[PDB]
């Protein structure tokens, strides 16, 4: 898996791959990984797909009763809480990593990681999955503060895709979800439309030389291609 | 000796009940419920007597939840408390099937907790009328109609196409039936049936309404979330009364 997400002036971008897999095998190749909390709340769920709807369904229910009794949208920091208690009682019989982002007209974007073990922290982004690990550099070395709706979404397309081209548990399509003051926005890029991949790199085009023709020469130059 | 507790008298009545039914004109307040073509409305009276009541605070119109409206009708937090187990009750429903209860079902499992007090001895009857409002989808095509449930402290729970519950509800029903008999409520419009019920509360309450006087809800297919009316949309209809 690989899912991040963004904060931004005014909201929020979650951006996850599509793949479910069972190590070596792909039993899903089009899930959703962006699952909803409240109107303006969601969840990237990354580890065991069991265990991580059955604790976002369990989050949902809590927080549409507590919707009803204030009679007030939810803030996010209370998705959070909720969420992360029932990450930390059950810390040892589950695997999920949990990333909880939302909007409120109190604070605005929120981003919190909840990873395993249960912990909760509060960032201006977070990834997770197995694809994280190849993303830490690109944010480091390419992530900005100040951007825009427009650019946190294309930024968060093109990390989903570096991830997933490099990371054999990660594939399949790119989904987003956008989440400011309006209408929640929510885009799927199909895996023929991704902005990055290692088949279509240039500098990964003209394969290695591991198979030379025998020749009378130690020079090197092109792997053979037919018989002699 | 069957004055006091849930036993039958002689007559295979139960007093309790009967008194539980007095608890709701009891309180002085009254209600009315009406469906037309494309909605379901409710008006309550908004009673505050008290020049120092934060107005926005008393009501009896509640969410069950996202499209699920109530009208409390009589003692009032016994009303409260009936809110408070069918929202547990909506919720856990929500849990076990996962998708939203039909306002036919919730009625049903709340008619079912007063039932149970009705039978069993040692806990007080809730001395209210709960009417419920909101819009069930037919298996058939998939359209969504508007509801009208009430529940009574017997447990009886039935479906209405127009209601009056509380003080005068007797004079204000049956200002309901003779303006029934010109067309029939499923065939007004939110307008027309508005204009039936809000005289059947200056019939019955014997005075003249202000926006203030009432709060009203409301369910449609428009929009099915059980909402608010503004004040503002009903100054149009008491407007629109006052002329025809």
């Amino acid at each position: 898996t690989t899912i991040m997400a963004v904060a931004f002036k005014g909201g929020v971008v979650l951006a996850a791959d599509s793949r479910t897999s069972t190590g070596t095998y792909v039993v899903n190749r089009a899930s959703n990984k962006l699952t909803k909390l409240a109107e303006k709340i969601y969840c990237c769920r990354s580890g065991s797909a069991a265990d991580t709807q059955a604790l976002a369904e369990q989050t949902a229910n809590y927080l549409e009763s507590y919707e009803i009794d204030t009679s007030k949208p939810v803030n996010v920091t209370t998705a959070a809480n909720i969420f992360k208690k029932l990450c930390y009682m059950n810390k040892w019989n589950i695997s999920a990593g949990i990333i909880v982002a939302g909007y409120d007209p109190l604070n605005g974007g929120s981003v919190y990681s909840i990873p395993s073990g249960g912990s909760c922290v509060k960032l201006d982004y977070a990834l997770g999955g197995s694809g994280s690990i190849f993303l830490y550099s690109f944010f480091d070395a390419n992530y900005k503060t100040g951007m825009s709706k427009e650019e946190c979404v294309c930024f968060c397309q093109r990390a989903v895709a570096h991830a997933y081209s490099r990371d054999g548990s990660s594939g399949g399509l790119i989904r987003t979800i956008a989440l400011h003051q309006g209408e929640p926005e929510d885009m799927t890029i199909p895996w023929t439309k991704t902005p990055y991949c290692m088949e279509k790199d240039p500098k990964y085009r003209d394969l290695a030389v591991q198979n030379p023709p025998f020749s009378s020469s130690a020079k090197i130059t092109v792997n053979q291609s037919r018989s002699e | 000796f069957d004055k006091y507790i849930t036993v039958f008298s002689p007559e295979g009545s139960l007093y309790q009940v009967e008194y539980a039914f007095k608890a709701v004109t009891y309180a002085g307040l009254l209600t009315v419920a009406i469906r037309c073509k494309d909605a379901v409305l409710v008006f309550t009276q908004h009673n505050v007597p008290d020049r120092l009541m934060r107005p926005d605070t008393i009501t009896s119109l509640h969410n069950i939840n996202k499209d699920i409206g109530t009208c409390i009708t009589g003692r009032a937090p016994d009303g409260k408390s009936l809110v408070q187990k069918a929202r547990q009750e909506a919720s856990e429903y929500k849990y076990r099937y996962g998708s939203p209860i039909p306002v036919s079902v919730l009625a049903k499992r709340v008619a079912d907790m007063a039932q149970v007090r009705t039978q069993h001895a040692g806990l007080r009857l809730m001395g209210v009328v709960m009417t419920f409002l909101g819009m069930e989808q037919n298996d058939a095509d998939g359209s969504w109609v508007p509801q009208i449930y009430c529940v009574d402290p017997a447990g009886w729970c039935g479906s209405y196409h127009a209601c009056a519950i509380g003080k005068k509800q007797i004079e204000a029903n049956a200002f309901l039936e003779k303006k029934q008999k010109n067309a029939p409520f499923h065939t007004l419009s939110q307008k027309d049936a508005a204009m039936i019920a809000l005289a059947a509360l200056q019939s019955a309450l014997g005075a003249s309404l202000k926006a203030t006087d009432v709060e009203v809800g409301r369910c449609s297919v428009e929009d099915h979330c059980f909402r608010r009316v503004p004040d503002e949309d009903v100054e149009e209809w008491l407007t629109a009364l006052a002329e025809a």
